[PDB]
């Protein structure tokens, strides 16, 4: 669309010791407004895909049941060959690209995370069709407020657990409820690891309002 | 030469090249569906025409959606080629509605699809029938059957191909209504087995397929175990 | 729209279609050609003489640009066709190149369109010949002849039509270098070649001449009648 | 809605005598942050064809793709591997073929010529191209050549004796040149990938840069 | 679908097209068609076929048709496919007056209708027009014509011709009555009710439309009952 | 313009205004924007009168040639499926925030909203409209879990009476409706019947 | 960029500068602006650089093309009106492209003028680049019909120097050739920095 | 009757193998590979004295390194030559390089099958080129000589005769050939068997020759040049 | 005789003469072995050269990197089959960055061949294929046909006289799960030799071997390497 009309903020990404952790926040706005507060940005594509998206939401649900069609087709052939992480980044990425080539772009930020063949896969796919692969992803705002604190935790232990992960990310959570005027205090959170998609939610963050009275 | 076209009708009123097309489907292997009270089955006796064939080479059983199985006899060519066609409207239909096509009408939109080859000469009629089954916790458990013609009706026990009018009277023993799933199998395992002819054909493998509520409404072969316990019942 | 494959081939690797369209160039008006040192005849014999019809409108030699003239045997309603085509062509020609065409570049085209109406869907093939004459711009007289098949020849001295074999055979034992040694003699030599095939030979030969850096000139009843005098 | 976006990234090619280098940076931006530290603008084609590829990832992608795919299908109706020339001359068309929503890259193809020769084609976001000894593209592409024409072209200077530009010291030089650009662009930094292109395969390297 | 196919346009044997040759046929039988062409103008003559008691006059012309101010043309054969290849030709000379701002001269009419049969009986799977065609009319470059056209696409210029039931030994009686460059209109009209009576009279079942010029202006005309009835008692008085 | 639809154990209950204006001129001051796709599916409308007009009358042919062919009470959900599948693929053209909401013996009663971008959502309750911002804070704080079929028809009433007095594209009358098994309850609260609420005098 | 093209007695002198540039960063000092359609025929660049180089390109195919079709060379008035028709199917599209094409034909040396726009003109001496207005005025000063082989040479070497010397869009080395009977030869390709310590 | 892509009860199109017996009514053409290059020799078969021996053109130039040779419906040819020469100069613009002659063939080899009547449009073949190609070039491999018939097969070989006497011509090429032959010998081998199958005197303006060397282009013998070889 | 003319008319024996018309074309073809092991995948074609000077007709071609095939038949269509077999190969590669599996490849194959056997004036691809493939689910050999109809088999062969071959390999597709490259190469070899004539033996001018495994990307070998793996017979 040329014109995003109901958004969802930032998504969260990191990979740990055998899988990826995805959170993001159930809130479509609608401007400045929070219009709907119950809605799932995050999708499972299937036993090793999962995928979260940011921007318009009525982009991300044709994504949504675009890609749910397309592993319904591939399974219901049964010959043992099914969609990789990478391969679900990869046609994402064609799809992001040749819309934009065409001047209708799909206005979505996706963050793909999966885990096949004991390697855990973290990708990035924007509206212009920029896609990259790292150890800890961010869209949206949590590019300038999630993105600088989980890549600090990454140079020092490259390597999480799944407990070490799954806290950092909600460290970030509540950094983002701070300072991001788009977001919700209610989020969701998905993990992948060996024995499939695991979401999680509807979650809250602790804050502190020490700082009112001083 | 009122039988070399479709579109021609004969003296007393009859399309040969749609009855032509029919007797193509006789002279494939025997393929029976059986509804029983939460479920359907599939078994086709697949004729084994070479060693050199890896086993499970040419299947005839497809799944042409996750709730629905498709068990054919006939050409394995235009068969396939069916199959893919069901696999289209019941894909384009949740696109549209938003949810699982119902069994009936994925029939309806087939059978028309196939009865469209038999009006023209510019193409031929298909010459291959096929069985859909599958099972809904609200529809509970459907399973038709769509000729070359493009007739498709509802049956509770079905059968297509070489000796499919001696392998049907056989199923009509079997109380189906009041059966279940995992009984049925032996079942139609054993049919199977009877109506195989061991002087004339070859050697064949059993092909099970079964939906319903032990599956939890999705369409998957039968196991080895379970197939391997109902060819030792039916032998 | 008809696409059904009208030529194409038999047991013994024959185009019937092909062969049909040239025997059709056989029941009609025989036409010679005749390259002379600086100058080109085209003579045609007049089948029907009808005293009630109008000469100048079924005439059979025509003009395709200012260098180039052609004349035909076989269906006329097809010639017409064909020569419009290759009308156009000699203006194209004009066009995006800044000279005019060569003899040989009009008959390849001819020669072209002859040829994809025989290895075409729902048309049959053009059932005419051509003799095309003209001159190049370095002034050399060029006589080319194309089929229905889609072949074309330069030759010296050619005919097409019904007795074609007659005067070819003719043309061969009479032309030679000292029988177009000029302008009179190569005109004598077209009305010879005519003579012996077409019945009452005088007021049933039209023929037209064209010589170097000139226009198509198509000699009268009265022209014609001192040449077919001059021969006795 | 704008379909192209500012990446950074800087791509160097030197020819030699019987070799090739084809270095880059890793770091991949948008705006003012960095998306990823880990991100390589070197592409292997053949095993004597290495494309470097700078501006809009998006299109550096695609086109990366665009031209494998090409190489493969040259393959099988020729029987036979490109040559570098050839896959220069074939980048140029494929540019051109978006010549009115063209590809925000900046293509630097460095391999061998059939001599066994270095071979380094510089290209243009539409297609112009032309050999050359040295080439720098990207957003430090113009604090580059300047050292590259000094240092290897030898100009602007007097009693100088020429000497032959040779893979030990043309290692360091690609070195240096990133490291003093890492200093003043913006867009490079992170680490420093460098493609050694000889005729027993392509060799990689890894250098360590600013990361802020 | 290739077994239905009559192929229409297709060589024989001896190179001659047959649904043609079947179309000339057909044209053979029509009511006669005669031209005769004069010096202070040209005249076209066809034999009324609808003849009947109950049959109601309406029309001006029954086969003789007007393409533009200075051109009419006479129909033969199929009468409905003669309706097809009129309204062409009108379309054809609306055309090139559109573009040229000036009538259109005979003989590029007459051409351009030439092409259009002959690619019925060339490519397109499609029967022929099984209608012959007369034109007559009038053109600053060559000033009166006559024109006849046939099935094939295949045209010629005459001085008088004639076309339908029994145009050959119409033909023939015109060649020893015609007069090259000496020939009136008023002589003319005589001409072709003889040509008329031999071929066969009432003047109910014939129909004659003149085409003359009057002050730098074309006049097509169709000779009234009156006018047409003295003209067949003039020559019954030479008989 | 303001709609709403609430849910409830049986079904629904759909209101909205009747004010059609053109910049500050009311054209038409009872208009009726709670369409009828089905026998007991309904829509409601705001935005674009012809863009929701011609969507409203698209579905509907869709909808009622499905049903035949499938001899089956369509699903409130498919409804809601064929105009979220109008809206997206046409989002740059039309102007339509389509509410659905109806019953059906599969799901009972469901609410759908279908905003101006083709998205489609569940919700207990929804609201649209331009009038529909004055109200944000009153069905929140008012709408609790349980209420009645008659509890939701004055609750409904009075969220878009107080929308009515604040928003100028809103005010008429308004026209409520209730979807059950049975069939449709259709009721219009004119000039007195709508309720009122005290202005703060000084 | 300064091409210039001058026919004398003796063919058609043909010369170039050699820089390109991309805003104000000088690209390069040493690209090719002159293109060797074939044997006897030579193509000029100036403006767009991909453009001029895709549809000179795509010239020389053309006329590879007409050569094998009518076994003989096509002229330089052919070729030019080809290059002309190529160009105006894309007019107003943003194409920008200044060639010379010179050649030796059946009517001795051509020159012709093609560019972007629309124009095609013959004539005897030519100049296009934004250099192309100080060239003009060394050319016509200097140029005689009559002028030597050598003469020429100077003459079309000294003009496009003094463009470089006043546009800054123009320096590098000035590559020089010349159009004759037997065909078209490489004079030379010397440096503006050395031609500077020449002429003074 | 029957439609153009009609199988036969063998397992052969019956319009390929119809116009496969079209290729054996041509003038005899030969094709002789060497390391030194490639040889093409082909009979002129002129019908009459009045008809003029260079207007009859059967061996053509594809391209600088590749020549070609003919036999059989001449007209036909024409459509595959022009083909073939706009597929070797689209390769040198795309890829600022030459094309092999195996590459050229393949192309030219893909219109061979490219024909029928139902779904297709007006622009297509109604039937297969009646026409046998004897390609002739040098490339990275050196000298080359493809031969394709109107089947759409192209083979490769070293000495290859087609025509209506290719019969008998190759029963001469087996005896009179070996794979160390220079080209000056393949050239006399060539007229030799030439000059064998024939029903005219075969003299200088009777035949046509051309040779491909790795050095020199495609170049076609002059008058005097074949006059000296007949000696 | 009035059923045999087109692919769009039943005989009224349920059978399309037509198609089988076609499938004759593969029986007059050149033999072609196609087996396989628990780790590699071969293809063993018998080059045949018509006349005593032209050079062997290749019969195995390159689809993709994982992918070979062995062609009978037309040799056009065999082209045009290759052709669209690369093409669905390289969209794989674009777009999903992966290699396309064997049996989705094969099932495409069978759609597209399908198609003209339905239609009117149309006509069957006479030619027999012999798909050498590996992916996640190991090695694979595949067998389409001009009735569009593909068998997965553990060992096959088609062209002239290739029942000798095909009986030879039925008693040895016992020892090829466990066969190693060169031994698995050598029974290819062997059941090929069956259908050539007693008098003529396998060499190195009529032999073409494809070869495709686990780490090892689909492989061709002419004359000269064709040696190594032929030495060793007896």
């Amino acid at each position: 669309t040329q014109n995003p009309m109901v958004t969802g903020t930032s998504v969260l990404g990191v990979k740990f010791d055998g899988g990826v952790v995805i959170a993001a926040d159930m809130l479509g706005s609608y401007g400045s407004l929070a219009r709907f507060r119950n809605i799932s940005r995050i999708m499972r594509v299937n036993d090793s895909t999962m995928l979260g998206a940011s921007g318009d939401y009525a982009d991300f649900q044709y994504l949504k049941q675009v890609l749910g069609q397309m592993v319904i087709d591939e399974e219901l052939l049964g010959d043992g060959h099914s969609y990789s992480p990478r391969a679900i980044h990869s046609w994402l990425t064609r799809a992001m690209y040749s819309r934009r080539s065409k001047m209708n772009p799909l206005w979505n930020t996706m963050v793909i995370g999966g885990y096949a063949d004991g390697e855990s896969f973290l990708g990035y796919v924007d509206m212009l069709g920029v896609a990259y692969e790292a150890p800890s992803l961010a869209t949206g705002y949590g590019a300038y407020l999630a993105q600088p604190l989980l890549r600090e935790v990454l140079e020092k232990q490259p390597v999480l657990s799944q407990t070490e992960a799954r806290e950092l990310v909600e460290r970030c959570m509540r950094v983002l409820y701070y300072r991001d005027a788009r977001s919700y205090n209610r989020f969701q959170i998905a993990t992948v690891t060996e024995k499939g998609v695991e979401i999680e939610g509807p979650l809250s963050a602790q804050t502190n309002w020490d700082i009112a009275h001083m | 030469g009122y039988d070399l076209s479709a579109s021609t009708f004969s003296p007393d009123g009859r399309v040969f090249q749609v009855e032509y097309a029919m007797k193509a489907v006789e002279n494939s292997s025997t393929a029976i569906g059986i509804r029983c009270k939460d479920g359907v089955v599939f078994g086709v006796e697949k004729l084994v025409l070479s060693k050199l064939y890896e086993e499970g080479s040419n299947k005839r059983l497809f799944n042409v959606d996750r709730h629905v199985g498709m068990a054919v006899a006939g050409l394995l060519a235009d068969a396939r080629s069916l199959a893919d066609i069901a696999r289209e409207e019941a894909s384009n239909f949740r696109s549209n509605f938003g949810y699982n096509i119902p069994l009936k009408h994925l029939a309806d939109r087939v059978a028309m699809y196939v009865h469209a080859y038999t009006l023209y000469s510019a193409v031929r009629p298909f010459g291959c029938s096929f069985m859909l089954g599958s099972y809904s916790a609200n529809d509970g458990a459907q399973l038709y059957m769509i000729d070359p013609s493009g007739v498709s009706y509802g049956y509770w026990g079905c059968a297509i191909g070489k000796a499919r009018q001696a392998a049907k009277t056989e199923i009509e023993k079997l109380q189906m209504k009041e059966m279940t799933c995992r009984d049925v199998v032996k079942e139609v395992a054993k049919i199977i087995y009877i109506v195989h002819d061991e002087v004339k054909d070859k050697a064949f493998e059993l092909e099970l397929s079964w939906v319903g509520e032990l599956t939890k409404g999705r369409h998957e072969i039968v196991p080895k175990d379970i197939r391997e316990e109902a060819e030792k019942y039916a032998k | 729209s008809y696409d059904r494959a009208i030529t194409v081939f038999s047991p013994d690797g024959h185009l019937f279609q092909v062969e049909y369209a040239q025997e059709a160039v056989k029941k009609g008006s025989t036409a010679v050609g005749v390259r002379g040192k600086d100058i080109v005849v085209l003579g045609v014999e007049k089948k029907s003489v009808a005293k009630l019809q109008d000469e100048r409108t079924v005439r059979k030699i025509c003009a395709l640009d200012d260098n180039v003239c052609m004349a035909f045997a076989g269906l006329t309603a097809d010639a017409r066709i064909v020569i419009n085509r290759a009308r156009v062509e000699c203006q194209s020609h004009r066009l995006t190149v800044e000279d005019p065409v060569t003899v040989e570049y009009i008959t390849r085209y001819i020669a072209s369109l002859k040829q994809r109406y025989t290895q075409s869907n729902g048309r049959r093939p053009f059932g005419i010949s051509a003799l095309i004459v003209g001159f190049d711009f370095d002034g050399t007289p060029r006589l080319y002849q194309t089929d229905p098949s889609g072949t074309y020849h330069a030759w010296k001295a050619n005919a097409i039509g019904r007795g074609a074999k007659s005067v070819r055979e003719f043309l061969e034992k009479n032309y030679t270098d000292d029988a177009i040694e000029t302008d009179d003699l190569t005109i004598k030599l077209v009305i010879k070649a005519l003579l012996e095939v077409v019945q009452s030979g005088g007021k049933n030969i039209e023929l037209a001449v064209m010589r170097r850096d000139q226009p198509l000139k198509i000699l009268n009843p009265e022209e014609i009648e001192k040449y077919v005098a001059e021969i006795e | 809605f704008s379909p192209y976006a500012f990446n950074g990234g800087t791509v160097l090619a030197i020819a030699g005598e019987d070799f090739s280098i084809v270095a880059s940076d890793t770091r991949l931006s948008e705006g003012f942050s960095i998306h990823t530290r880990d991100s390589p603008k070197c592409y292997k084609l053949t095993d004597k064809t290495v494309i470097g590829c700078s501006g809009f990832h998006g299109d550096c992608l695609t086109l990366t793709k665009i031209i494998e795919a090409r190489l493969k299908m040259y393959k099988h109706s020729n029987n036979k591997a490109m040559t570098t020339g050839a896959i220069a001359a074939m980048l140029s068309t494929i540019l051109y073929s978006r010549r009115f929503f063209p590809y925000y890259v900046y293509n630097i193809i460095g391999g061998l010529d059939e001599e066994g020769k270095g071979a380094v084609y510089s290209f243009d976001p539409v297609g112009s191209y032309q050999r050359d000894s040295f080439k720098a593209g990207g957003s430090a592409s113009a604090m580059l050549q300047p050292l590259l024409d000094n240092q290897v072209g030898f100009k602007n200077m007097q009693n100088v004796e020429h000497v032959p530009l040779t893979l030990d010291r043309a290692m360091r030089l690609v070195k240096d040149v990133f490291i003093s650009a890492a200093e003043r662009d913006v867009y490079t930094g992170d680490a420093l990938r460098i493609c050694i292109v000889t005729k027993e395969g392509i060799r990689e390297e890894t250098v360590p840069l600013r990361k802020d | 679908s290739r077994r239905y196919d009559s192929r229409t346009t297709i060589f024989s044997p001896e190179g001659r097209l047959y649904q043609v040759e079947y179309a000339m046929e057909a044209i053979g039988h029509a009511g006669t068609c005669l031209g005769i062409l004069a010096n202070d103008g040209v005249l076209l003559a066809a034999e009324r076929r609808n003849i009947h008691k109950l049959l109601d006059e309406v029309f001006f012309s029954e086969k003789i048709y007007k393409l533009n101010e200075d051109m009419a043309c006479s129909v033969a054969g199929i009468t409905s496919d003669a309706n097809v290849l009129t309204n062409e030709l009108r379309l054809i000379a609306q055309r090139y007056l559109l573009q040229y701002q000036e009538p259109i001269p005979c003989e590029q009419l007459v051409t351009a209708l030439c092409d259009i049969k002959q690619a019925y009986t060339q490519f397109g799977g499609k029967r022929p027009f099984g209608v012959s065609l007369l034109y007559i009319g009038w053109d600053k470059h060559y000033g009166f014509q006559l024109y006849q056209s046939d099935p094939s696409g295949n045209y010629g210029g005459w001085k008088a011709t004639c076309i339908g039931n029994n145009s050959a030994a119409a033909v023939s009686m015109l060649k020893q009555d015609y007069k090259e460059g000496e020939m009136t209109l008023k002589s003319a009209l005589a001409l072709a009710v003889k040509v008329l009576n031999k071929t066969m009279l009432s003047a109910e079942k014939v129909e004659i439309a003149t085409l003359t010029r009057e002050s730098g202006k074309t006049v097509i005309r169709v000779l009234k009952q009156k006018e047409v009835e003295q003209l067949i008692k003039k020559h019954e008085e030479e008989e | 313009t303001t709609i709403m639809a609430v849910q409830f154990n049986g079904g629904v209950v759909l209101g909205a205004d009747s004010r059609t204006t053109t910049g500050s001129y009311i054209a038409n001051r009872v208009t009726d924007k709670l369409t009828p796709i089905h026998d007991h599916i309904f829509c409601c409308r705001s935005g674009s009168a012809a863009d929701t007009q011609a969507v409203a009358d698209a579905v509907t042919y869709q909808l009622g040639f499905h049903s035949i062919e499938l001899n089956e009470p369509p699903l409130v959900h498919t409804a809601a499926s064929l105009f979220k599948e109008m809206c997206y693929r046409y989002r740059e053209d039309l102007m339509a925030g389509i509410i659905i909401a109806g019953w059906d013996p599969q799901e009972g009663g469901q609410v759908y909203s279908v905003p101006m971008g083709g998205m489609m959502v569940r919700q207990s309750f929804a609201i649209g409209g331009s009038g529909s911002s004055y109200i944000y804070g009153y069905v929140d704080a008012t709408y609790r879990e349980g209420m009645t079929k008659d509890e939701c028809l004055q609750f409904t009433a009075n969220a878009l009476a107080l929308a009515m007095e604040r928003d100028g594209s809103s005010g008429g009358v308004i026209r409520l409706a209730a979807i059950q098994e049975s069939g449709v309850e259709r009721q219009v609260l004119l000039g007195d019947q709508i309720p009122k609420f005290t202005i703060a005098t000084l | 960029t300064t091409t210039l093209a001058f026919k004398f007695l003796h063919g058609v002198i043909v010369a170039a500068d050699s820089r390109a540039t991309a805003g104000a960063y000088i690209a390069s000092q040493t690209v090719k602006k002159v293109i060797e359609i074939n044997p006897y025929l030579l193509g000029t660049m100036a403006g767009g650089a991909a453009d001029c180089s895709f549809w000179e390109r795509l010239l020389a195919r053309q006329c590879r093309i007409y050569e094998l079709r009518n076994k003989e060379r096509i002229s330089v008035a052919a070729a030019s009106k080809l290059l002309a028709n190529m160009v105006y199917q894309y007019k107003g599209m943003g194409l920008s492209m200044g060639t010379m094409i010179c050649g030796w034909d059946k009517r001795g040396p051509g020159l012709y003028y093609v560019d972007s726009e629309g124009n095609r003109i013959s004539g005897t001496a030519f100049s296009v680049g934004s250099g192309s207005v100080y060239a003009y005025g060394v050319m016509d000063r200097g140029y005689s019909y009559d002028l030597k082989v050598e003469e020429a040479y100077d003459l079309a070497r000294r003009a496009i120097y003094q463009a470089t010397y006043r546009d800054a869009y123009s320096g590098g080395a000035v590559n020089l050739y010349h159009v004759r009977e037997d065909g078209w030869i490489r004079v030379s390709s010397d440096n503006v920095a050395d031609l500077h310590d020449k002429y003074s | 009757d029957r439609g153009v892509n009609t199988f036969s009860p063998e397992g052969r199109l019956f319009q390929v193998e119809y116009a496969i017996e079209a290729i054996k009514l041509g003038s005899t053409a030969i094709g002789i590979q060497t390391s030194e290059g490639v040889c093409l020799a082909v009979e002129k078969r002129i019908t009459s004295p009045l008809m003029e021996p260079s207007s009859i053109e059967k061996i053509v130039e594809i391209d600088a390194h590749i020549g070609c040779a003919m036999s059989g419906l001449i007209a036909d040819a024409k459509t595959l030559i022009d083909k073939a020469r706009v597929e070797t100069q689209n390769h040198w613009f795309t890829y600022n390089e030459t094309m092999t002659v195996e590459s050229v063939t393949q192309a030219v080899s893909n219109l061979a099958l490219q024909f029928g009547e139902e779904d297709a449009d007006p622009g297509a073949m109604s039937r297969p080129f009646g026409v046998a190609l004897l390609f002739g070039g040098v490339d990275e491999k050196g000298p080359q000589l493809f031969h394709m018939d109107p089947s759409g097969t192209f083979v490769q070989c070293d000495a290859r005769a087609i025509g209506s006497a290719s019969e008998g011509a190759q029963s001469s090429l087996q005896e009179v050939y070996h794979k160390s032959m220079t080209l000056k010998e393949a050239i006399k081998s060539s007229l030799i068997i030439l000059k064998q199958v024939m029903e005219e005197k075969l003299n200088a303006t009777n035949i046509e020759l051309a040779t491909v060397q790795p050095g020199q282009n495609f170049h076609m013998f002059t008058k005097e040049e074949l006059e000296e070889v007949i000696k | 005789n009035q059923y045999d003319n087109d692919v769009t008319v039943w005989s009224p024996q349920g059978r399309i003469h037509q198609i089988e018309y076609a499938m004759e074309a593969v029986k007059q073809g050149s033999a072609t072995v196609g087996l396989k092991s628990k780790t590699h995948a071969v293809l063993v074609a018998l080059k045949r050269a018509q006349s005593e000077l032209a050079a062997h007709q290749k019969k195995i071609l390159h689809v993709d990197n994982h992918i070979g095939i062995s062609i009978a038949g037309l040799t056009a269509d065999a082209r045009l089959l290759c052709n669209f077999m690369r093409q669905e190969c390289l969209d794989s590669r674009f777009v999903f960055d992966r290699p396309l599996p064997v049996s989705r490849l094969v099932s495409l194959i069978g759609s597209k061949t399908q198609i003209p056997t339905q239609r009117y004036g149309r006509r069957p691809y006479g030619v027999g294929l012999l798909i050498a493939g590996y992916d996640d689910m190991g090695p694979h050999i595949f067998q389409t046909c001009p009735s569009a109809n593909y068998f997965d088999c553990r060992a096959m062969s088609i062209g002239a006289r290739s029942q000798s071959a095909r009986t030879y390999l039925e008693r040895h597709m016992s020892e090829f799960m466990e066969c190693n490259l060169d031994e698995l190469v050598k029974h290819g070899l062997r059941a090929l030799r069956e259908t050539l004539p007693a008098e003529q033996d396998l060499t190195t001018k009529n032999v073409s071997i494809g070869i495709v495994g686990k780490d090892l990307e689909f492989t061709i070998y002419d004359d000269d390497d064709v040696s190594p793996f032929l030495d060793g017979l007896e």
